Formats: C-alpha cells, structure tokens, sequence
C-alpha cells in the first residue's frame, strides 16, 4: 500500500478539503472522533483506505492532509467544526495577513515567509509514508494564496519529491461567485507556473457548478457549501479507486498513463451523472445506459464547453452502484451511434471502465438524492482549450491598459511575468489546435 | 431592449439584418468586443464560439453554426459525401468528385476511373475547383487528366476534381447554362426553412461543346459574366432569372412545373445535407444558440436531374430579395428567440 | 484581529467622524458608555476592526480626534455619545488654522503632529495585525485640509505598507463659505493624490439637495447632512465590520477598485422592492459628490445590499442595470461591478443599498476646482497668507500641474476602446 | 468491439473496451527568484522613505 497526501490551499481549497474528507469518512464509516469500527487492523494497516487515512495505536484514523491559508477565517471553522478531533492541530497552519486577491503577494512576499513550515509539516506527514505516491493539491485560480502561494509549493514539491506525482483540483473563476476582479491575471500566472510541475490537474469551472445546482437541484442561489457538496462527489469519485479495492487508476501514476499521452495537454474533462434534487419527491431509476449518455451533454460537465469540436486522447468511465460490464458495453456500442465522438489518430478508439458497487454516498441534510447508480467521466479532450481562451481573452482586455498590474510590481513581480505568463498559454492553446484540429 | 453586435462588416445580408434591428426601436447596437450582447453577427473565419453562452443573465444567439464549414467547403463537403453513410460513397445526386492535394487523397483513385471510361470512350471532361480562388480563376476544365494535375501541382492549395456536367439543361433562346441558388435558413431548432424565392444565374453565350476555352460559355458565376461578356443582361436583367418566369418556361416548353420538375430533387438535397451534420452542429442544449443562412449552388442536366456542386456557408442575395428574405431572418432566426412588443416567406423541410 | 484606526481631524471631520460613531455603535450594539447590549452576535465576530476591548467588556473605539482649536472637541465630548471615546486620544490645540493650509501642513500643526502620532502609534502596538487607517476630514478649511494630510504623509513614513482611506468633504460648485478654499482644496487633492489609497469624495450642496429635495427635510442643517453621510459610511464599511468575503477588508476592497494608483476618488451612494433599490443606487441624484456618472465611464463598482431580501433578485438587478446601460462600463475591465449582502440592516431601513463608484466622471469635481484655483492664482490673490507662513509659490504650481494631470488621465480612460 | 484487461474482486470490476484501433528548476535558482523580488520591493521602499525624507 502507497500512500497519498492532500494538501488544501487557500479558502475554496480549505472549505472543499473539508466536504471531501467528510465524504470519505462516511464512505468508509468513520466516525468525526476518528473511530473505525469496521476496522479490525487497529493502530495499523495497509488496506486501501489507509492511502488517505493514517492510525493511531487508540484507534483513531486521520487524514493524511495539510490545510494552509495565511488567514485563519475558515482554517478555524475547521477546528471548531463536527470534524475538529479528525486532525492534529499540526496539519493547520494560518497566517493572518492573506494574499488580497495578489498572487505576487501569496507568491512572492507572504510565500516566502511561511513556505518552509508547510514543507516541514509536509515532510512530518511524510515521515510515517512507507512508500509514497505523491500529492493531490486543492486549490483556486482566482485567490491569492490559491494561485500564488498553490505554485510555489508545487515549485519546492518538484525538489523535495522530485519523483512523486503531483495531481491538481483547481477551481477556475467565475463571475457569479467571484471575489475579484484580477482572478484573469491570477489565473494566467499560476497555471504557467504550476504547469511543468502538475502531472494531472482537473479544472471546475464555477460557473458550470453553479448551473447544475440551479437546474437540477432548484437552488435558487447556490451558496459554497452547495457548490462544495457537488464538487465532493466528483472528487471523490475520482479518487475512490485509490481508496477500495480495484484495477484501474489504483496509483497516481495511473491517472497521467491512461488520461495525459502529453504532458502539457493534462487538464481532463470531468462529467458526472446523475445529479438529482433530494427534495422531489421521487424519480424513477434511470438506467446504465442513460447516465452514460448524459455524460456526453455539457450541461453536465464540470467546464462548459463542445467536445464535439475537437479530438479525445483518453477516456474513463468510473461507475458507482448497481453496474455490471454487460449493460455498460451496451450503453457505449449504442452511444457510439448517435453520438460525435472522434478520438486523435494516434490514440485508441476506447474506454477504461471502472465499477464499485458501494452506491454513492450523501451528505445527510444535502441536496442530492440517494442513487444507486452514478458515473463520472474522465476524457482528456481539446474542447477544454475553450476555458483557456476565455480566460486568456478578459487577461488580454485588462493588460493592454495594464489596469492593475501596479499592485503586482509593488509585490517585486516584474511586468514581464505577465507577457511570460501570457505567452505560455498562448502556447498553450495553439497545442491544443494542432492536436484536435485539421 | 436587444443588444447586438456586427463582426463582419462587408456581409450584404447582415448589413441590412442590422439596419432592419435598429428601425426596430427594440435592439441596440454595441461595438465589437462589448461582450455584454444577445446577439453576435459574427466574422466569417476564426469566430470564437468558445466565448459565447458565458455571459450570465443573457441568453446570446449567434448567425453562425460552428462545424457548418465541413459543408461549406468543397475538400470538407467530398469528405463529407463519402464517409457518411447517410450519404454514399455512391451518392446519387453528387458528381463523380475526389480530393487532392498539391505536391488522404485520391489522385490515383481518381484516374482509376478516368482511364475506366476511356476505355469506354464515354465523356471525360473533368473540372478541377477550390475555395481560395475566385473571380473565375482557379478553376479550369479539359478532357485530358495529365494537364489538370499538372495544373494543381501548379499550385499549393488543396483542390478538388469533380466530372463535368458535359450535357447540361440549356435555356433556350440562347442556348445557355445556368445555375440555380437557393436559400436556406437554419435556426435555434434546427428547423430547415427554404426561402421559395430562388435564383437562376445564367450565362448569356450558348454552350459551346467543342472547346472549354473561354470560360464564359462555362462558368455561371454572376461575376464573370457581367465581366467578360458581350450580350449580359439581354435576356434577362443582370443575368438573373426568377422562380416564376422559369415556370412558365418549363411549362411552355417542357410540359412540365418547377416544383415537380426540380424543386423536390432540391428540398430532399437539402434535408439530407443538413440532417446529416445535425449532430455535430445542433446547439440545442448548448450554453449558446446558433442560427444560419445558407445558399445551395445546384445544376440541372438535360434529363432534368438535379446536380449539388457547391455549399455557401456565407452567401449574397439578390438584389431584388434582399428586403423579403433579411426580414425573414429578423422573425424566424432571432425575433424567435427575442420576442419583439405587442402569411409565410419559407416552406419547412420536415425531419 | 484585523484593526483599523480612525483619525478625525478638523470641526467636519469631528462632526462626520462622531455620528460616525454614534451609527455603527447602534449597529454593533454599543451604548455610550461602551458596553454591549445587542440581540444577535454578529454584532461581535469582528467588533475588533473599530473597537479596543478592553476591562469589563467594555468596548473603546479605536478612534482618536484632532483640531487646533478646541470648541469642536468640546462639542463632541458633550455630544450624545461623547464618553465612549478614549479621553487621552483628544489631541487639540489653542491657536486655530485661520482657515489656511499653510498653517495647518507646515506651522500651528507642525507643533501637534507629532503627539497625534503618538497616540496613533499607542493604538497600532496594541493591534494584533493593523489593517490601515482611515481619516475623516474637509479640504476647505485648514485643520483637516493642511494638517489632515500631513497626519497622512506622516502615518505613510511609519507605516508605508499599511492602507490609508480618507472620507473627504470637497468643496462644492456653487456653496461657499470661504473666499480661499481653492487654494486649501488643490493643495489637499494634490497630497491625497500620491498618499492615500482610497478616498470617498463628499460636497455638501449634493447632501443637501438630497436632504431637501428626497427626504423633504424643510431647513437641513449640517446636522442633517452629517447623518447622511455616516450613514453612508456605516454602508461602505460594512464589509469590514461583519461577516463577509467580498471587499472584506482595506487591501481587498483597494485591489477590486483601483486599477490605476491614482485614479482612486470615489463616488459613494446610498438609496433609500429590491428593483427599486438597484435602480435608486445608480440614479445621479442618489450620491454624494456632485458629478454625473452619465458623463464619464465606470472603471469599478462596488455595491452593498444590507437586510434580508432575495439575493436571487439582487443579482438579476444588478445583471439587467449593467446590461441596460453597458455603455457606461469600460469594455476593458471584465466584470467590474461587485456585489456584497449583508444581512443586519440600518436601523430605521429595512432594506440598505450603498453605492462605491470609480467613475472617470469625478474629472468634473477636479476642474471645477482647477479652475477656481487658476482664476486666484494667475493674479496670486490671497497668496501672501500662504508664502508667509513659509511657502514656495512652485508649491502651488507644482499643486496645479498634479490636479490638471489627474484630469488628463481620467479623460484617457474615458475615451479607451478595446 | 473488444473487452480486454478484465479484472474483478469484491468490490467491483475494471476492464477496458476497444472500439477502433488507431492509424526543472533549481532549490537555488527558486530563492534567487525570491530573493530579487524581495530586492524590488525594498528598492521601492527605500525611494519612498528618501522621497518622504525630502
Ligand atoms: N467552489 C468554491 N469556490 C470557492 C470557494 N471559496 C472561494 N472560491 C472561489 O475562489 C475565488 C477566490 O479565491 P479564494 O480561495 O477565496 O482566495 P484564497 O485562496 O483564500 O487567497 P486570498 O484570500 O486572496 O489570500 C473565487 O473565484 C471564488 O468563487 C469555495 O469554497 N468553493
Ligand atoms: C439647489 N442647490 C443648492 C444647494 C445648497 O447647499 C447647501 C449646503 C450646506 F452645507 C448648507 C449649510 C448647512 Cl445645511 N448648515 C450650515 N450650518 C452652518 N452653515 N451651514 C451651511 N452653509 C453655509 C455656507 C451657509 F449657511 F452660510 F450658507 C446650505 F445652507 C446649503
Ligand atoms: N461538375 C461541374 N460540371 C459542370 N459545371 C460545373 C461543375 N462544377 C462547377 N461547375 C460550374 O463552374 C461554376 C463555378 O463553380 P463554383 O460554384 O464552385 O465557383 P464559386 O465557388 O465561385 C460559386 P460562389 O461564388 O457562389 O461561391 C459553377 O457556376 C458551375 O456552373
Ligand atoms: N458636512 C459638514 N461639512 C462641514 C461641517 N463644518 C464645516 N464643513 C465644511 O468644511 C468647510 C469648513 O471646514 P472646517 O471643518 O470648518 O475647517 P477645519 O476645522 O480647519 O478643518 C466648509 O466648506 C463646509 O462645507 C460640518 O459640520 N458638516
Ligand atoms: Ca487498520
Ligand atoms: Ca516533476
Ligand atoms: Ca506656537
Ligand atoms: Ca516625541
Ligand atoms: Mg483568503
Ligand atoms: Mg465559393
């Protein structure tokens, strides 16, 4: 057994750090004092499980996380929450001047003065891995501490851990839920940074939560925790594979082999199926191959874009409850039909199938239903390039006038980050032509 | 109010589609990159669709169909015709057509068939085609394939050789090639709605079997008639016949309507092109709206077959039509989807 | 945990500043005497920003009062409120300004600066993470208009990466009660231009028209006017004082609403369905600085709803006003125009909605004022009470050319395309 | 349409479904970066604090 860390950066890492790992523990069945009582191996273990949960010799089971922000607003919620005795008060770590929406200044400025205690309280997490697989990084685009702060680590993790793998949960901004008018230029500056540092990183647009919430779960104004409880589900849906028995994407590595062919080109298209409101008063089962088929709909992935209107290179099927081999081959045969779904010719016309049969699991008092069957789908398609070139053009708008860049020079970054940055993704996306486009 | 913006200044159709919108007194026009609009009237090339539908609290439509250049476009439209099934490598109503390029592509298929019926002594005048030129150049008509591919190595740019219509419908008095344009609108539905006002664009120089040469006799584009032309514009003015005047001629000389004798070879020409591409481009559950006007460039034999010989994703109207079809688009393509305050233009091809 | 300190300096910048006090005190739940007695607890998560806590619970603002003259400080003690406030942070004088900004920058304030300074840098020791500094004061007189900005050039020398606001009372078009406030305000606006990072900028003929004309008050008095204003600031400092995200603090709010250092002079509002306040906060008659958004363009914008209302509703106003009236927004900066709710309400209201726009049309207040000072100055009128207390005539130029500057760049940005 | 690697246990199954075949930087150079932006903003600082001394 390998074990994995996650660490959780800024606001929106921290808060959705928190729903993930209170899903797991209900889908392991451990308790908010840490007590498993279907664990039998006590004070140890190499079950699959403990690749994100550590144990005490009293029985306690504990996150294999680190959470940082340089505020303690919401780190404090943490140890105050119905979660508190999960973590040692050593795996939190405050500021208490924040970054202000300034990556320079979570990057450059307050980075430097606190990077070297979370790579020590990294490394005590560490310390008791036998055989590491590498790290899963929560984060925002638009934040401070999120976008500056997120690519330093990664930086220092690249040398530390210069061999472990490196995946990213990364939320890209959007208007209706945003702080800042800057996260453009945040967003641009991390992501060129973090880029040849990441093995894998999979991007939630807000905007795309935000509607799901709207249109399938009648919330009227989604609040973060509504996001966050949506976000959980397909995080953890990606990650169960490291947490239960099972073939498929068993290790970190797995993840860049069967979803990233290029390195660049790491930035899979997640889509989840079903989401369904808790409160309608009931709804009759939809099938293996209906939810399937909805995973080629944009209205339910985590960015909104057209991958009809470009090439895969790689897709997974991650399928929870009530699944078996023989209705999935059929799903696909029969969506292949109707469906546009053109691969890149140096790649394999294919899915990679995986089944749990342990149903999805609910936060109780949330807002999605219980069902007995859900996917999420994994396809690393260039129609996501799409997310790149709106971000690149409001970057574009704002720095022919350079409005606000005073306040990143002021950190000690120099303008030209800014045109560096800019020409990475301009790279970036021109990548992503060649491969998908004729 | 609407808001609007115009991308392509130098398009007829939408240039009065806008001036029609401001007489409104209900739509607003922004500039260019204000992306705070309903509707964009977008440029022709390189149109970032990947920007639109993420603008909240704007339902935003857009005059163009991502994905239609794989029709509009002669490499893409033979690529089309003969990887789908819907529509045959043995396509009926398509000419004889292969891709090549200069310097994936069939010339050797396409001389396969070329000495096939030289060994048959049937016609072998083939035509060779693209989408850069223009101006009736680039284009280029003979009997023999050494020297048409000779003359495409002479370029750089991906061309298409397609037999010719050696034994066309010829108008009579004159005895004179023409073309038939006719114009489709696909809106937010994907509901295909035909403008019933069609277009002959004729040639004013009787059809000269003996030699491709001058390129005159041939070619029925509007502009090289009015170009190189001694007698354009006699029997009709500029070289445009209408639906209603071909009727009557057809009646008069062949015994015979439009709409039986042609237009049900057009309608199902149509309907089978655009619902074959319906679900790569169909924006129904899409975060945008699309909508689109098509022109389709049909020829007519003596047997009164119908031949497609090219898609116009970015078409002209005809002068006289201008005002009936842009009003048409304002109350079908956009007032549909943008209620406006308070008989029919196009028939609907069912699917 | 993120303190702030409020300077008030000057007779308006008493008066503002103490119903200042009065308003958000109410709001927290705090009586004269500085102990609390509120309903909800909100009231307390973050009553440090403003207030020193201190023996028995009972809460001191964090606030210190400055004039050269003592009446003002008189008044104040004996206001209603008056007993709240730390007696050794009263830091007055006996000779006055004279209405003259040379008096109050360079001589009479000269000799008191510097004990302000003390009792600033008393409060800053006792914050665990100081935020920055906030002043209220007028730029036509001398004390708030010479020694404010003094008081600023010399907060900036000991804490130069701190934030610094101003809420400033300009002079107005028409209104005037001394013969020499162009020379006061220009020699202000040219020292706020370069050492603040956000100023509110406040005429007294716009609060009064509103006081006359809306709230139908028969004879406003500068009573009147100053309740409007602090409760405007009890709006624009909302964020600050209760549990939030956007603009929660001073550095936050100044990179969502600065893009450029020096184009940082806002127009604040305040109003009074939720249609009806959305379309309210916008309408020229609703702020407080006598220049029209319609003839200039929005750079930023930052509104605040207070009270229980639907947040769906507020969100689809705001949306439809930005994409009714687009063409007031620059089409350089996306997404410009922020949204805050909070859920206390004002007391008297129900349902609050503040405005903070950075409108290039605040070039009209500056050149009002540039030339108001040029026709007084191409003549030197009234100079010789400036130079005689020691200055240069170049500070004057030097004053002018900044100002006409300031004009020039909102014009440039008014007119940029994309 | 292929269906090959096929694995199961307990807890579920993997396989996967053919359907077509086909046709960094230095720990020193990283504090050298800090170092000259720390630099940058102490020259900004300094200027200020001459320009305030004036
Ligand atoms: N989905 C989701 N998004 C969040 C959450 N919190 C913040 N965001 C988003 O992240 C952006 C703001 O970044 P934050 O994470 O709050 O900032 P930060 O990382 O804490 O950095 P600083 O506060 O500037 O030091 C906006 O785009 C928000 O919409 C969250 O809990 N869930
Ligand atoms: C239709 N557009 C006209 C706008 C009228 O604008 C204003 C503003 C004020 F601030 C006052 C005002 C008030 Cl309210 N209270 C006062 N107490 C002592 N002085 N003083 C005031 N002004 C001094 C100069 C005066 F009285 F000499 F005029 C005022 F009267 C009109
Ligand atoms: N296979 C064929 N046989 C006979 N004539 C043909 C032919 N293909 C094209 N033509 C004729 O040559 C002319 C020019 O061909 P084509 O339509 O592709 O040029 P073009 O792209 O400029 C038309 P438009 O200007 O409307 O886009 C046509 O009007 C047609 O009459
Ligand atoms: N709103 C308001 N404005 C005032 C008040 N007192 C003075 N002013 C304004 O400020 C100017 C006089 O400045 P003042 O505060 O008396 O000068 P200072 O004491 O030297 O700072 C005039 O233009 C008035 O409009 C007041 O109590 N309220
Ligand atoms: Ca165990
Ligand atoms: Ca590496
Ligand atoms: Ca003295
Ligand atoms: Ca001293
Ligand atoms: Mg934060
Ligand atoms: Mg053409």
């Amino acid at each position: 057994m390998r074990e994995c860390i996650s660490i959780h950066v800024g606001q929106a890492g921290v808060q959705i750090g928190n729903a993930c790992w209170e899903l797991y523990c209900l889908e392991h069945g451990i308790q908010p004092d840490g007590q498993m009582p279907s664990d039998k191996t006590i004070g140890g273990g190499d079950d699959s499980f403990n690749t994100f949960f550590s144990e005490t010799g009293a029985g306690k089971h504990v996150p294999r996380a680190v959470f940082v922000d340089l505020e303690p607003t919401v780190i404090d919620e943490v140890r105050t929450g119905t979660y508190r005795q999960l973590f040692h008060p050593e795996q939190l770590i405050t500021g208490k001047e924040d970054a202000a929406n300034n990556y320079a200044r979570g990057h450059y400025t307050i980075g430097k003065e606190i990077i070297d205690l979370v790579l020590d309280r990294i490394r005590k997490l560490a310390d008791q891995c036998t055989g590491l697989q590498g790290f899963l990084v929560f984060h925002s685009f638009g934040g401070g501490t999120g976008s500056g702060f997120t690519s330093l680590l990664m930086e220092r993790l690249s040398v530390d851990y210069g061999k472990k793998s490196k995946l990213e949960f990364s939320i890209y901004p959007a208007p209706q839920v945003s702080t800042a008018v800057v996260e453009p230029y945040n967003s641009i500056l991390t992501t060129h940074t973090t880029l040849e540092h990441s093995d894998c990183a999979f991007m939630v647009d807000n905007e795309a939560i935000y509607d799901i919430c709207r249109r399938n779960l009648d919330i009227e104004r989604p609040t973060y925790t509504n996001l966050n409880r949506l976000i959980s589900q397909i995080v953890s849906s990606i990650t169960a594979s490291l947490r239960f028995d099972g073939a498929l994407n068993v290790d970190l590595t797995e993840f860049q082999t069967n979803l990233v062919p290029y390195p660049r080109i790491h930035f899979p298209l997640a889509t989840y199926a079903p989401v369904i409101s808790a409160e309608k008063a009931y709804h009759e089962q939809l099938s293996v191959a209906e939810i399937t088929n909805a995973c080629f709909e944009p209205a339910n992935q985590m960015v909104k874009c057209d991958p009809r209107h470009g090439k895969y290179m790689a897709c997974c099927l991650l399928y929870r409850g009530d699944v078996v081999p023989k209705d999935v081959n059929a799903a696909i045969a029969t969506i292949k039909t109707k469906r546009s779904i053109q691969f890149v010719d140096w790649c394999p016309t294919g899915f990679k199938v995986g089944i749990n049969y342990q149903p999805p699991t609910v936060v109780p008092g949330g807002d999605l239903a219980k069902v007995q069957r859900a996917v999420c789908m994994l396809s690393n398609t260039t129609a996501i390039a799409e997310a790149w070139a709106r971000l690149d053009h409001k970057f574009d708008l704002m720095y022919a006038k350079r409005a606000f860049v005073h306040w990143y020079v002021g950190e000690g970054m120099e303008e030209g980050e800014f045109s560096e940055a800019r020409e990475d993704m301009a790279a970036l996306e021109k990548d992503y032509e060649e491969v998908g486009v004729d | 109010m609407y808001t609007f913006v115009v991308r392509d200044e130098n398009s007829s159709v939408y240039a009065e589609v806008s001036r029609l919108l401001l007489a409104t007194g209900q739509w607003k026009r922004l500039r260019k990159d204000n992306p705070r609009f309903n509707l964009m009237l977008g440029e022709r090339n390189r149109l970032p669709f990947g920007r639109l539908g993420h603008e909240p609290g704007l339902v935003q439509l857009v005059n163009y169909y991502r994905g239609a250049d794989k029709l509009c476009r002669k490499a893409s439209l033979v690529k089309l015709i003969k990887t789908s099934p819907e529509l045959s490598e043995s396509c009926t109503w398509f000419p004889e057509s292969y891709v090549i390029y200069p310097t994936t592509d069939e010339r050797e298929v396409f001389l396969a068939a070329y000495n096939r019926r030289r060994e048959g002594r049937e016609g072998n005048v083939w035509i060779a085609k693209s989408s850069a030129g223009a101006k009736g150049e680039g284009i280029l008509i003979s009997s023999e394939a050494s020297e048409l591919l000779d003359f495409i190595d002479e370029q750089g740019q991906v061309h298409v050789i397609q037999k010719y219509l050696e034994k066309p419908l010829l108008l009579e008095p004159g005895h004179r090639k023409f073309d038939i344009r006719s114009w489709v609108l696909v809106d937010h539905l994907y509901n295909i709605y035909l403008y019933r006002e069609g277009v002959l664009r004729t040639s004013s120089e009787p059809y000269n079997s003996a030699n491709f040469q001058d390129k005159t006799c041939h070619l029925t584009n509007h502009c090289i008639q009015k170009e190189y032309s001694k007698n354009y514009g006699r029997y009709e003015e500029g070289n445009e016949m209408f639906f209603e005047e071909f009727n009557q001629y057809l009646m008069d000389a062949l015994n015979t309507t439009l709409e039986n004798s042609i237009l049900l070879q057009i309608k199902h020409i149509i309907r089978s092109c655009l619902m074959c591409i319906e679900p790569a481009i169909s924006t129904k559950h899409l975060h945008y709206q699309s909508f689109q006007l098509f022109g389709f460039d049909f020829m007519v034999d003596e047997e009164l077959k119908v031949w497609l010989i090219e898609v116009n994703g970015a078409p002209a109207c005809a002068q006289k039509l201008y005002a009936e079809l842009c009003q048409g688009i304002v109350d079908v393509a956009i007032s549909s989807v943008f209620p406006l305050a308070d008989t029919s233009i196009f028939i609907k091809l069912h699917h | 945990m993120r303190e702030i300190v409020h300077i008030q300096a000057g007779q308006c910048g008493n008066q503002i500043g103490a119903k200042f006090w009065e308003v958000i005190s109410d709001e927290h739940g705090i009586d004269p005497t500085g102990s609390y007695h509120g309903d909800s607890d909100l009231q307390l998560e973050r009553i440090n920003v403003y207030y020193n806590e201190a023996t028995g619970n009972k809460y001191v603002p964090r606030a210190i009062l400055v004039d050269l003259e003592p009446g003002t400080m008189d008044s104040v003690r004996s206001g209603p409120f008056g007993q709240i406030f730390r007696p050794d942070n009263f830091v007055f004088g006996q000779s006055g300004a004279g209405n003259n900004w040379a008096k109050g920058h360079y001589t009479e304030g000269a000799e008191l600066v510097d004990s302000v300074l003390d009792v600033v840098r008393k409060e800053s020791e006792s914050c665990d993470c100081l935020q920055g500094f906030q002043l209220t004061h007028s730029l036509g007189g001398g004390t708030g208009s010479g020694m404010g900005t003094l008081l600023i050039s010399k907060i900036r020398e000991e804490y130069p990466d701190r934030i610094m606001n101003t809420f400033s009372v300009m002079p107005s078009p028409k209104v005037s009660d001394t013969v020499v406030e162009p020379y006061n305000a220009t020699l202000s606006v040219h020292q706020l231009v370069e050492n603040t990072d956000e100023t509110y900028c406040i005429d007294n003929e716009a609060l009064y028209d509103i006081c006359f004309r809306t709230l139908k008050l028969t004879t406003p008095t500068y009573g009147d006017l100053n309740h409007l204003v602090s409760a405007t600031m009890s709006g624009v400092t909302t964020c600050l004082r209760f549990p939030g995200q956007l603009n929660a603090d001073l550095r936050k709010l100044a990179v969502n609403m600065v893009p450029f250092p020096r184009l940082h002079f806002f127009m604040p509002g305040f109003a009074p369905t939720v249609p009806e306040l959305t379309q309210q906060m916008f309408d020229s008659k609703n702020m407080m600085a006598a220049c029209d958004p319609r003839h200039g363009r929005y750079l930023t914008v930052a509104a605040i709803f207070r009270g229980r209302m639907s947040m769906k509703e507020v969100d689809e106003q705001m949306l439809n006003v930005q994409n009714k009236n687009s063409s007031y927004f620059v089409e350089w900066i996306p997404n410009n125009v922020k949204t805050a709710v909070c859920d206390i309400p004002p007391r008297g209201l129900k349902m609050s909605a503040t405005f903070i726009g950075n409108s290039t049309a605040i070039q009209e207040l500056f050149k009002r004022i540039s030339e108001q000072f040029t026709a007084m100055f191409r003549r030197k009128a009234f100079l010789h009470w400036y130079t005689g207390e020691g200055m240069d005539e170049m500070e004057f130029t030097e004053a002018e050319s900044n100002m006409n500057d300031l004009v020039s760049e909102y014009q440039q940005y008014q007119d940029a395309t994309a | 349409m292929e269906v090959i690697e096929l694995n199961k246990c307990t807890s579920g199954q993997s396989f996967e479904v053919i359907l077509k075949p086909p046709s960094d930087p230095s720990l020193e150079e990283i504090q050298k970066k800090l170092e000259a932006a720390e630099e940058r903003r102490k020259y900004q600082e300094a200027e200020l604090l001459k320009h305030l001394a004036e």
